Order: structure tokens, then sequence, then C-alpha cells
């Protein structure tokens, strides 16, 4: 991806040899930055809505005409609207976006039939994983606010149009935005940003008002559908050890039909539950998670007990054999991750709008059996642990057994 | 590279256009021989029908074409 800059909006573009491009516009307006509980929700769920030059109807029928794609999604940190189409229906998407970003009538009726109810079905069909229920009520708990706020809109505080148009005439700036495309010739896109997006806001760099801040604690959320439980650590130093870390601790199977030979897979055995360790880097502080979920808390409850030996076992030894196994299962998810245009434009976008330079999957340093114990051991020992249960919370285990 | 997707407006008034009913004019030219087989049919009794219509029918056209012998006519 050439990085470049088209009338001030930053532009990153890779050529290829396919006849589907992606363009992804990239904006600095995820949760963290919400000024309201699920804003930033909102402002990506009214994407692509009425335009002054082009109705959300008009639009729709022309794309399906192109026979193009379109994909929303909120993150702690960005909004990401991605098109897929054609390589050559290139112009007509640049200035979607364009329209998008400078021309949105953000209309009181459209809130409320429209956007609100897609954004309210959207979680619903979200939590119906009681495990992505555990891990954002573990960021709740970690973070508070900023990193803790949710990142969708929840019915307990609505989200006004004043609120949605505040954010996004902060948001919707040259200074918060980037542009980046996949399979897209990249002097044509700085060519057409340039036209574009011309007349977009300046604007200003939105932040997170106050600092990050961590906390350790417990969330115990009542469901009847399933059950998980989280059990993350708050990371105050992010470090790049902690994705080998969480790839060697494992938890899916590598092959179907099997448990996996990765110690938290292993900590199953017996049970009909699922586990996943999770590391995830936000700049300035991290989350370390493992969310085990399943039918049973009592299974849980156990698994949840071999999971924290299984971290503590890290700290004392690890096998060269082992620390090779996670060299290897962390490029491969580096790898796939650039590979994904989902992920792959949030980590461009990354890059372009924060300034942190990416780490190519062929450079995913090796750690030593020493490094990883190392911060295996940071881990177990850590003052602030945070533990989530979802589901029948009466039965599943507290920070304090763990 | 391509800036505007490629399209017209077909005029169309209530609902219907040119294309569509063009598709439909044979079936109201089938609908229209049945009605008028039906009525035909309806009115094959009346004199007047095989008098001006049925009787000049070719062939056919005899099978109208019946006389009372003015022995066995009243009237
Ligand atoms: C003897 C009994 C008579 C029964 C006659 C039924 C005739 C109905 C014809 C009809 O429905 O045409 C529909 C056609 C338009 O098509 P569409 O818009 O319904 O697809 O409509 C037009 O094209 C006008």
């Amino acid at each position: 991806f050439s990085t470049a800059e088209a009338a001030g909006v930053k532009v990153a573009a890779q050529d290829g040899q396919s006849p589907i491009s992606d363009l992804s516009v990239v904006l600095r307006g995820g949760s963290r930055y919400a000024t309201v509980p699920g804003v930033s929700h909102i402002l990506e769920k009214f994407a692509f809505q009425n335009t002054v030059p082009k109705s959300a109807l008009r639009f729709v029928r022309e794309l399906e005409l192109f026979g193009g794609k379109l994909y929303t999604h909120t993150t702690r940190e960005h909004i990401v609207l991605r098109t897929q189409f054609l390589k050559q229906d290139l112009p007509y998407f640049v200035d979607a976006f364009a329209n998008v970003l400078k021309e949105t009538k953000f209309q009181q009726f459209e809130l409320t039939e429209r956007v609100a109810p897609v954004a309210e079905l959207d979680l619903l069909k979200r939590e119906s994983d009681p495990a992505f229920t555990a891990l954002e009520a573990a960021h709740e708990v970690a973070f508070r606010t900023g990193l803790g706020n949710s990142v969708y809109a929840q019915g307990y505080s609505p989200v006004t149009l004043e609120d949605v148009k505040e954010f996004a005439r902060q948001v919707y700036a040259k200074q918060n935005v980037a542009v980046v495309g996949n399979n897209v010739v990249p002097a044509d896109l700085q060519q057409l940003v340039g036209t574009a997006f011309a007349d977009l806001q300046e604007g200003s760099k939105v932040t997170q008002a106050g600092t990050t801040t961590l906390h350790g604690g417990e969330a115990r959320v009542r469901t009847s559908t399933g059950n998980a439980l989280t059990i993350a650590l708050p990371i105050a130093e992010p470090k790049p050890v902690y994705h080998a870390l969480a790839s060697f601790l494992g938890g899916p199977a590598s092959m179907p039909w099997s448990v996996g030979a990765s110690p938290l897979a292993q900590a199953t055995v017996g049970t009909h539950t699922s586990v996943k360790a999770t590391y995830h880097n936000y700049g300035d502080a991290g989350l370390f998670a493992i969310t085990i979920k399943g039918d049973s808390p009592a299974e849980i409850s156990q698994v949840a007990h071999k999971a924290v030996q299984a971290l503590k076992d890290t700290g004392a030894e690890v096998t060269e054999e082992q620390a090779a196994r996670a060299y290897a299962k962390s490029k491969f998810a580096a790898a796939e991750a650039f590979e994904n245009p989902d992920s792959s434009a949030s980590v461009i976008g990354m890059e372009l709008l924060s300034g942190v330079s990416r780490i190519a999957p062929e450079n995913v340093q090796k750690f030593t059996p020493a490094e990883l114990s190392e911060a295996a051991a940071q881990l177990s020992a850590s003052a602030k642990p945070v533990v989530a249960a979802v589901g029948q919370v009466h039965a599943l285990p507290f920070a304090d057994e763990l | 590279y391509v800036k505007k997707p490629s399209y017209k407006i077909v005029p169309h008034f209530l609902g219907f256009n040119i294309p569509t009913v063009s598709k439909w004019i044979p079936i109201f030219g089938i609908w229209g021989a049945a009605a008028g087989i039906g009525a035909l049919f309806l009115i094959e009794g009346v004199p007047r029908t095989r008098q001006d219509i049925l009787s000049k029918i070719p062939i056919i056209g005899e099978h109208w074409i019946r006389e009372i012998p003015a022995s066995d006519n009243p009237f």
C-alpha cells in the first residue's frame, strides 16, 4: 500500500491483478471517541442514507446496476465503510463516499424508521453469542470510559439526531478520514480523491475525552440465552509478545473433529466447551482475554480453573518447540488479517490516521521461550484481573476464586 | 473508467410500461377470441344470429338453414 496525500486526505492503495476492487473509507470515529454512548454505531448505520445529491433509494438501485456491495462496521477505534465493485467503476464509488461525508441530510425520520431499528437488530444478532457479550462486558469493567464505552447503541441510552449530527460534524472532516483502496491503481485514486474530497471541512483530530485508565473487577450479566466467561487482564504497556502468547495459548482446533494441541484447547477435554485467547492492542492500552463458552456453567467453571493454571504454567516454562509453534501460529494470524478486507482496511487506517507503522506478516518477531514465559508471568501476577460472567451467573466463577 | 451507471427511465402510467404491456397484447387477443366465441355461442339460438352470421359460414353454415314445412306450421 503506497501511502500518499490527496487534497489533505491520506490515501493508501495497492494495485493488483483481479477484476474486483475494494474501496474503504476509514474514519477516526470509533466508540472510544464517542461523545454519547452508541453514537459511533449510529453514525456507521447512517452512512449511505439520503444525501443532498443522491437519495438512499437511488444509491441502492444504482449500486445493483454495478453489482457492487456495501459493508460497514464500527470498532473501538474506527468506523469503516467499504465498497466492493468492478475495477472500472472506481469514480462512481469515490463520488459516493464524497456525497456521504459532505452532504448527508441527517433526517429525523431516517433515524427513527431506518437507522435506529437496523442498529438494534445488529446488536441483538451479536448478543445471541454469549461470548460476544462477555468480551464486551470485560472491556467495560477494564476501561470504564473510552475503550470502555459500548461499541453498539443500546436502548437504555437513546442517541438523538442532535447527538449524531454533532459527532458527524467532528468525524466527517479531512483530519479524521483515510481512504484505502485494495486492487485500485494508486495514481488514479489520488486523482479522484483529490477532486471529490477537496471541499470537505478540514476540521480537527477527534480525541478521547480523558486518558485511558485501567481497572479490575467483575461483571455479571444474567441472560437465559447461553453461558460464557471472559477472564481479561488489562495491559498498561501493549507489547507485540502478547500476540505470540495469545496464539500459543490458542484455544480453537486447527483441524476438524479434534480438540487441538494448544494449552487452552487441552483444558476443554471432557467438556462441550470452547475457549479462545485474544489480545487487543489499542495503542495506549491493551487487553488480554480468555473467553470460554459452553452450555454447562459447571463445565465452564471447570475450564476456567484450568485456563488460569495454563497461564501460570506458561509463566514457569515454555519449550523451544512451543515457542516456534507460537511464531508460526502468530505469523499466520497476521497474514490472514492483512488479507481479509475488513481487518486490512483498519490496519492501514491505523497507520494513516494514527501513525502506527504496520508490521508486515513477514516481519513478525520471533519470541524466545524466555520472552514468552516472562509475558505470561506478568499476566498471572496482574493487580487488576477482570472477570465477566454471562448466563447463569450464580453458577459461574468469581475473580477471587480464580 | 465509468463515472455513472448507464440507464434511462421508460415512460410509464399507473405502473404500466410498454415493454410489459406488449407482452400481454397477444393474451388480450386470445381472451377476446374466448369472449367472442362465448358470446356467439350464447346467442346461437337467436334467429338473427343464425340468419346474419352463422348461416353464412362456408360448409358448416347449412346447419342453421332449416325450414318448417308449411303443412306443419300453424302460424
